[PDB]
């Protein structure tokens, strides 16, 4: 199967600042990259899809990328709700997900 | 043919099982029919054999099946080492980025990941059997 | 949308189901798949298998191959998990989604590598325990 | 420690670009000359490995096309050109009035008829009308007879001959005869040279497979998600040569495919809206197809000893149609079906706004089915079956588009515009005696064409090239490489 | 050429006396002299080499000579034993009921008795080098 | 495709290093950019690919390439020293009038002082190796 | 008028045509040597071996 790992591991930043995950893989996904938005109690929620899709419903302030080996997601502009744990999904092949990130707020 | 060769695809690299006669039975399947049509057609068609299309696109068929055993064959003995499996030449492997895993990868999986390796190895691989018939040139002549 | 449900506390060695249940569409429906992940506390999220498959085929995640499968009911809009042999580390939230793919000029056929995939719709999920 | 070694006899592949042999079962004519005869052994072996397979874009079906292309030139380039017979000719002129060849303002015609008058008129096999071709709505063949003066190898004799045109093939110069006799000349002579296509060509039918060369093989998907374009299949099936091919030509349907199977496929282009539908063979889909009359041919020699078959009818037929049978509306239910469930298509999912249609423009070379019974080409006009088929409200297609039938009129052309990218035309001999066809139906050709979610317009195409991309398709030719590099510990001495 | 091979028939099998160097001979005869005969017709006819039917049947000789003298040392190599006269195989006579007199028949009439087991043999042999090959590919690779 | 065999020329004799990988090497510059070339014809011209005279003066050269680098193995297997540089064949030289000056002259003008002895010297070699497999064959017989 | 007659222009008739037949390598020609030979002969005892007829 295909590893997907993330990093950091543990990031933060201001309300209002740019933050951003960065997802890799032991081997290439063509594209086919998904991220995920967790809060405490919760199911996880679809932010991105395909690498370079928004989810609808998803505030614009998301955004992100990718191919390969290597994928960003990004917010532009950090609020002081997406205190949340972040996951990428491979679906290249029988779908593992990366350990996820966490994104704190300061 | 046969096709042993993709029969053990999927394997993994260790214990893929390499088989040595593989080319020479796939030229002997084709040459053999290819020699029957080749004297099956003038029973009804002797005069136009290569003049129409038909004639020279089996003579690249033909000609690609001897050139592309001889290729392999040159390669091996430009290597030296033709009949010997695993080979066991000199020419240390290029960096520790690229290292197969034996138990895990496929030989298919595995050369598309040292394509861009090979272009400088099979340099390589020749000078070392160059210089192993030099030495030996030497002590023949002295 | 996604109503899971099921035992919260299953014993070792026994076999442990979860039923998920469709509301405002049904489990016939085109082009979806139900599926299961799984969350560990202080884990993150692995994929358990899927199945409207419009057709009876599933796949599965390879580490349970013995162990688990999935089922649909039309008459009931329902889905479930049987996973046996239950052992501490299959403590979990259980999960339900629909990995509905995008359809349209990059989606070639409804497999794992020739079509988007995502789980844009997500159930609650459901904390079961395995103890004595 | 870790040297490159050399690892010979490995397992492992890269993509092919190279000419394939031929081979088959019919070796009366092309098949001795050009191929090698079919071994039957048509067994493969799995392989658990992943692979991209691409349709529109191979090298099995890209030289299918050019091969059946290539050896039907070969075929007719020594055949008896007709540039002799490019002459005027003496025509009746009260068939080429009627037919519209040329004009007549003495006809004057005026009709009164009730306008309330489409009719639902079904044949099926246990039916005289088919026995006497006389089905409700049938015209005459529309065939013209002309006199003309031609030179054989005497060379200072010459005979007058009885040829019957049909009118798809005159010209017929017009203007001011006030009389009988119109002029009429071959309608593609003088911007070309027609040239006969005498060696029976399309009289019977061409099968054949390709089979890789020593050290080649061919990779097939065995998928049933399979639709043309597939970047990562994963049942893949390795053998050395391909599945038996029919190379037939025809326009909206395909007939007597070998990928006929109990399910409907639909393969599309990745890069495009072009797709390729199966039809499923549960419902015994079948075109038959008569030519009604009895002809006669009549060899003429001209000038360099070359002949040319005259078709001297001197008698009036009924015109080719065709019947079609089966469980044809069923059969195009599924299709609608299959594609709303289609991971391309993002259009509607009401089965009724999906619809069959014809190409637009006034070009009969997309208009009319173009099929080929024995050497005939003929050419369909579709509207009663279709309007047939969909059960369509007609109302509003004029009276004689508005009924609802299961068969069509149709017509025979002799000067044939070639399907490959050519614009080369021909002369198709006439049939001795009478003609009949029995096909089976396998395929739709057509482009799935919608700009919302209501109206999808299945539209039926006239590229009969791609007909070989559902015929081979799956298949990928690959090249065994098995020379292997990797780093191990075992120097020699 | 010289056809030192059907030179010895009719003196039994037993002390026929074999030549390995009699297919590199025929060839090598036949190749200078069509060589020869390719740079000649040029000099008055070099547009129609192929095109007429002369030239199309001079290329199935040709293609012959070479396709031979490779069917030959392909299925040598798949055997592996190509320059080993006797080779000294590890795969059994299939019965009893078909012993040469080694001292009164000759290659010829012995010949014509093991066409029907040739077939049988010719995969046993190749089979039997496959797997000498195996043993040595797990003995270079550990 | 390299000429590493020119390029010593005018070394001496001894010292000249002889390389034994190099036909290999011109074979497969050969082959492979005359495949592509052949691969590259039928995007425009398919049909007549021999037809015309390109097409049989091209043949004549790919059909060169090929026969030369066989002939040169079948008659280093005819001696049977094919991979041995030196050889060590046991046929004495023909006479103490044409002996080489190894460190004054060149190969290239010794080899044209013996043109005529290499025409009863190849037969002689290929005489001694004859009896050496002879004498193998009755060692493996008994 | 059945036919077109072709004139043979290139001096074909006009001298000898005398040539003979050789085995490519790899084979050879046998010939039956005896005196005995009427054509079909299912067992010839003289039998010779050459390259060219
Ligand atoms: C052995 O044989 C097999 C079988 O044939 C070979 O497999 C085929 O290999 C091809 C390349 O050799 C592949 O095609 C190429 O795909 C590239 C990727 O396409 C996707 O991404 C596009 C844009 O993405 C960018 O950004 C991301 C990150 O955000 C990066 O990762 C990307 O690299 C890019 O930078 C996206 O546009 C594509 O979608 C469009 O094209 C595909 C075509 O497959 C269509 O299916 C889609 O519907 C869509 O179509 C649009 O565009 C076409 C024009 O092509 C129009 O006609 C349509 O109407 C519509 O507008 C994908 O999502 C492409 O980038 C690449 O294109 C560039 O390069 C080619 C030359 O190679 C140029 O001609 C182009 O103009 C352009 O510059 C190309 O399409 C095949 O997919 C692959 N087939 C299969 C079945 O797998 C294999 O390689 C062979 N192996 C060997 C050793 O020979
Ligand atoms: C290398 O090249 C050489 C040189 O060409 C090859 O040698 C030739 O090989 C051929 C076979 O491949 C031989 O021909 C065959 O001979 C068979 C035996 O013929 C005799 O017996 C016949 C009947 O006997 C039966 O009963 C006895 C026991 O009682 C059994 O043992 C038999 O097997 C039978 O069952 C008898 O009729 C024959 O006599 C007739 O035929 C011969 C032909 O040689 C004539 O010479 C005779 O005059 C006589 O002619 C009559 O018939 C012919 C029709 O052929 C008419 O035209 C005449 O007017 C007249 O009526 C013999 O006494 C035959 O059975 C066999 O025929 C069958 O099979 C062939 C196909 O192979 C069919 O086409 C037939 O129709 C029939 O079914 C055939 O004739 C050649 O003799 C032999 N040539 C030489 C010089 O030796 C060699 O094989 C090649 N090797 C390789 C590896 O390729
Ligand atoms: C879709 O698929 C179908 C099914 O395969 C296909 O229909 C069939 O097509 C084939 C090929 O054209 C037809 O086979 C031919 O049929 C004719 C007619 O036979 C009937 O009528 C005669 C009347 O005399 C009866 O005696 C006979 O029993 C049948 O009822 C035959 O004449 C053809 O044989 C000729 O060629 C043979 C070669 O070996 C000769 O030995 C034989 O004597 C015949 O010679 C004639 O034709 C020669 C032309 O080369 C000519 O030179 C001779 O002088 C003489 O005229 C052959 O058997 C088959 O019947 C069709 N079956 C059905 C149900 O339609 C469709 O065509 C195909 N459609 C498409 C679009 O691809
Ligand atoms: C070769 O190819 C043929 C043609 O495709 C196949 O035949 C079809 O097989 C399928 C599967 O068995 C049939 O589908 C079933 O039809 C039943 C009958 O429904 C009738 O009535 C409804 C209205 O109520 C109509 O819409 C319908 O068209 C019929 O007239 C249904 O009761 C079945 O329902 C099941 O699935 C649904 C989900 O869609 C569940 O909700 C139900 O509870 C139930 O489980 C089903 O739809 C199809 O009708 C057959 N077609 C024909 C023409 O006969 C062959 O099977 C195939 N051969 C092989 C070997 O595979
Ligand atoms: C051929 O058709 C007849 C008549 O059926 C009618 O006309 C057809 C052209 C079509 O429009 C049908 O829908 C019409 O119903 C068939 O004969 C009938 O068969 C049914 C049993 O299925 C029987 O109840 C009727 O009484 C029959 N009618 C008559 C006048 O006898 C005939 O079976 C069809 N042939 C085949 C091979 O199916
Ligand atoms: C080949 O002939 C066509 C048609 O022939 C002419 O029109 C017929 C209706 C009839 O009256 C014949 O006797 C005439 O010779 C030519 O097509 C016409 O070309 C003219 C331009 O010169 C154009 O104005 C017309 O509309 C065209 N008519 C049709 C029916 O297409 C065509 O140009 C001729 N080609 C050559 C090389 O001469
Ligand atoms: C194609 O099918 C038709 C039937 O639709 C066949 O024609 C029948 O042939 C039999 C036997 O000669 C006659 O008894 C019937 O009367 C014919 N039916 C009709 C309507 O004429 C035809 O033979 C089949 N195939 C071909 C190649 O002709
Ligand atoms: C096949 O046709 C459809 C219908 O026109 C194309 O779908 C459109 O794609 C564009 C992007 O290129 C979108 O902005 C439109 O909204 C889509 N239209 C509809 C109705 O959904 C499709 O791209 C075409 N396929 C290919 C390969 O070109
Ligand atoms: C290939 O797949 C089959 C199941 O279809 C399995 O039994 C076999 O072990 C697999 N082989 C390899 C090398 O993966
Ligand atoms: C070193 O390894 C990288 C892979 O990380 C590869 O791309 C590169 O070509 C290698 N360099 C050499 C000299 O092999
Ligand atoms: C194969 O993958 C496993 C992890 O699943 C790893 O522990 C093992 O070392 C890998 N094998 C090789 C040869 O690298
Ligand atoms: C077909 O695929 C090849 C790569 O294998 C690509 O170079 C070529 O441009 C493609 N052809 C088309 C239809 O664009
Ligand atoms: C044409 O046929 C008629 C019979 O309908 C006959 O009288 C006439 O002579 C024929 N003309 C020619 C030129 O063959
Ligand atoms: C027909 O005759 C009139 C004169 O009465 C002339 O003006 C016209 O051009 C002629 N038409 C043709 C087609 O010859
Ligand atoms: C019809 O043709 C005949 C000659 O066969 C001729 O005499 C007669 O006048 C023509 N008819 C007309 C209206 O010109
Ligand atoms: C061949 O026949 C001759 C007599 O003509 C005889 O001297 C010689 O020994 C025979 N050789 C063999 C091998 O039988
Ligand atoms: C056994 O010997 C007989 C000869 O009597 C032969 O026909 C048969 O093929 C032989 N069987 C095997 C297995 O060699
Ligand atoms: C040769 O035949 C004789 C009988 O004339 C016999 O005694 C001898 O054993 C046979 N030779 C062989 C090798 O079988
Ligand atoms: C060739 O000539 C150069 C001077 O141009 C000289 O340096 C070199 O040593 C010479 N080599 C031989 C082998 O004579
Ligand atoms: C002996 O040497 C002379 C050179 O002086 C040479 O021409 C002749 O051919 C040699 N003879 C032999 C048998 O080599
Ligand atoms: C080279 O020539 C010199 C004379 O200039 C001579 O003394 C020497 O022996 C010659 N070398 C050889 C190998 O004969």
């Amino acid at each position: 199967d295909i590893l997907l790992t993330q990093s950091p591991s543990s990031l933060s930043g201001s309300v209002g600042d740019r933050v951003t995950i960065t997802c890799r893989a032991s081997q290439g996904i063509n594209s086919y990259l998904n991220w995920y938005q967790q809060k405490p109690g919760k199911a996880p929620k679809l932010l991105i899809y395909f690498a370079n899709r928004l989810q609808s419903g998803v505030p614009s302030r998301f955004s992100g990328s990718g191919s390969g080996t290597e994928f960003t997601l990004t917010i532009s502009s950090l609020q002081s709700e997406d205190g949340a744990t972040y996951y990428c999904q491979q679906y290249d092949t029988f779908p593992t997900f990366g350990p996820g990130t966490k994104l704190d707020i300061k | 043919g046969f096709l042993g060769f993709l029969a053990t695809a999927g394997s993994a690299m260790g214990a893929a099982s390499l088989t040595l006669t593989a080319q020479s039975r796939t030229l002997l399947a084709g040459i053999v029919q290819q020699q029957q049509q080749l004297l099956d057609v003038p029973k009804r068609q002797q005069e136009l054999l290569r003049l129409t299309v038909w004639g020279t696109k089996n003579l690249q068929t033909r000609v690609t099946a001897i050139e592309k055993y001889l290729k392999d064959q040159a390669q091996l003995n430009a290597w030296g080492c033709a009949f010997r499996q695993v080979c066991c030449t000199t020419v240390p492997w290029p960096n520790a980025s690229l290292i197969p895993k034996w138990n895990n990868e496929t030989w298919q999986e595995w050369e598309r990941k040292v394509d861009f390796l090979e272009e400088n190895i099979t340099a390589l691989l020749e000078e070392a059997q160059i210089q192993q018939e030099k030495n030996m040139y030497e002590l023949q002549k002295l | 949308q996604l109503q899971e449900s099921g035992p919260g506390v299953v014993r070792p060695s026994q076999t442990l189901s979860l039923t998920c249940a469709v509301s405002g569409d049904t489990v016939s429906s085109c082009c979806f798949f139900w599926t299961w992940i799984r969350q560990p506390p202080g884990k993150g999220l692995e994929w358990i298998g899927n199945i409207s498959y419009d057709n009876d085929n599933t796949n599965y995640n390879p580490s349970l191959k013995t162990r688990i499968s999935i089922s649909k009911d039309m008459s009931k809009n329902q889905f479930s998990l049987k996973l046996n042999s239950l052992t501490a580390t299959d403590t979990a939230i259980y999960y339900c989604a629909r990995e509905s793919p995008s359809r349209g000029n990059f989606c070639y056929a409804y497999l794992y590598g020739n079509c988007p995939l995502h789980f844009d719709l997500w159930g609650q999920g459901v904390l079961v325990t395995v103890s004595s | 420690t870790l040297y490159v070694t050399v690892f010979y006899g490995v397992p492992a592949w890269r993509n092919a670009t190279i000419p394939l042999f031929c081979a088959t079962k019919n070796r009366d004519t092309w098949g001795t000359t050009q191929c090698l005869p079919d071994n039957g052994d048509y067994s493969e072996m799995a392989l658990n490995v992943t692979e991209s397979f691409d349709a529109w874009n191979n090298t099995v079906t890209e030289q299918a096309i050019e091969d059946v292309w290539q050896l039907f030139e070969t075929s007719i380039k020594p055949c008896v050109k007709l540039s002799p017979l490019c002459i005027t000719m003496r025509c009746n002129k009260s068939e080429t009035d009627r037919w519209g060849l040329t004009k007549s303002i003495t006809t004057t015609a005026s009709t009164t008829s009730t306008t309330a008058s489409a009719k639902v008129d079904m044949v099926n096999e246990t039916s005289s009308c088919i026995a006497q071709d006389n089905c409700t709505g049938l015209e005459q063949e529309q065939m013209i007879s002309c006199k003309f003066n031609m030179t054989g190898l005497k060379r200072d004799k010459s005979k007058e001959y009885n040829e019957t045109w049909y009118s798809a093939d005159l010209v017929c110069e017009q203007g001011n005869n006030t009389g009988n006799e119109s002029r009429c000349y071959m309608n593609h002579c003088n911007t070309s040279v027609i040239q006969e296509s005498c060696d029976k060509h399309y009289w019977d039918a061409i099968r054949f497979r390709y089979c890789a060369p020593p050290g080649y093989a061919l990779l097939r998907c065995n998928d049933t998600n399979y639709s043309g374009f597939m970047p990562k299949c994963s049942k893949v099936v390795v053998s050395s040569c391909t599945r038996m091919m029919e190379t037939q030509t025809s326009t909206w349907f395909g007939f007597n495919g070998t990928r006929a199977e109990n399910r409907t496929y639909i393969y599309w282009h990745g890069r495009d809206n072009r797709t390729i539908i199966s039809l499923n063979k549960y419902y015994n889909l079948t075109m038959k197809c008569r030519r009604p009359g009895n002809k006669t041919v009549l060899p003429v020699t001209i000038m360099s000893g070359l002949v040319f078959h005259s078709q001297p009818i001197n008698d009036r037929p009924k015109q080719a149609w065709c019947w079609f049978g089966g469980k044809w509306k069923d059969a195009i239910k599924e299709v609608k079906q299959t594609i709303v469930k289609h991971p391309r298509y993002t259009g509607t999912n009401n089965t009724d706004k999906i619809n069959l249609t014809a190409p637009g423009g006034g070009d009969p070379e997309v208009t009319f089915m173009w099929t080929n019974c024995r050497g005939e080409f003929l050419y369909c006009k579709m509207n009663w079956f279709l309007n047939w088929v969909e059960d369509r409200n007609t109302a509003n297609q004029k009276p004689k588009e508005q009924h609802k039938r299961n068969y069509v009129p149709c017509h025979i052309r002799q000067i044939i515009n070639t399907w490959h990218k050519v614009g080369k035309n021909v002369y198709l001999p006439p049939r001795e005696g009478d003609l009949t066809c029995n096909s089976t139906v396998t395929s739709l050709i057509a482009n799935i064409d919608w700009i919302d979610g209501n109206q999808t317009n299945i539209t039926m195409s006239a590229e009969v090239a791609e007909l070989y991309r559902l015929e081979l398709g799956d298949y990928k030719l690959v090249e065994i490489t098995p020379i292997g590099l990797a780093p191990t510990s075992c120097k020699r001495y």
